[PDB]
């Protein structure tokens, strides 16, 4: 049988958040990846 | 209270043109404006 | 018309096709 071998979930990871003095609150975004493996 | 969040960037506020071959819009008043370009 | 696992990827465009077109 013919299997297909595909490299599993990876991709430059990214951080956004406003300035410091605003609030500390941030968020993360796992780019080009389906982050279901989280 | 505040908090991220996310949503789709705008293309700019959509506005209607009442467009006919009988009628054409001309400025009435006007103003003067001074912008900046720093080069 | 008009016609990858090694740490390279490509990144979407801020502007889609369909901003572009409207
Ligand atoms: C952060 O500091 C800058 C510079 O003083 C100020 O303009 C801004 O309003 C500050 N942020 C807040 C949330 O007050
Ligand atoms: C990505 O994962 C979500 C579940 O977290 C799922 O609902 C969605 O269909 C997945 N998208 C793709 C393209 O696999
Ligand atoms: C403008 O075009 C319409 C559509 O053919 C025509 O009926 C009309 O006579 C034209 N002129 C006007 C509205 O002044
Ligand atoms: C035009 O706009 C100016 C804005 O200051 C106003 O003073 C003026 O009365 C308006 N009309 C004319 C005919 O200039």
């Amino acid at each position: 049988e013919i299997l297909d071998i595909t490299p599993c979930s990876f991709g430059g990871v990214s951080v956004i958040t406003p300035g410091t003095n605003t609030s500390n609150q941030v968020a993360v975004l796992y780019q080009d990846v389906n982050c279901t493996e989280v | 209270s505040q908090s991220i969040i996310a949503y789709t960037m705008s293309l700019g506020a959509e506005n209607s043109v009442a467009y006919s071959n009988n009628s054409i819009a001309i400025p009435t008043n006007f103003t003067i404006s001074v912008t900046t370009e720093i080069l | 018309k008009v016609t990858k696992f090694n740490g390279l990827t490509v990144l979407p465009p801020l502007l889609t096709d369909e901003m572009i077109a409207q």
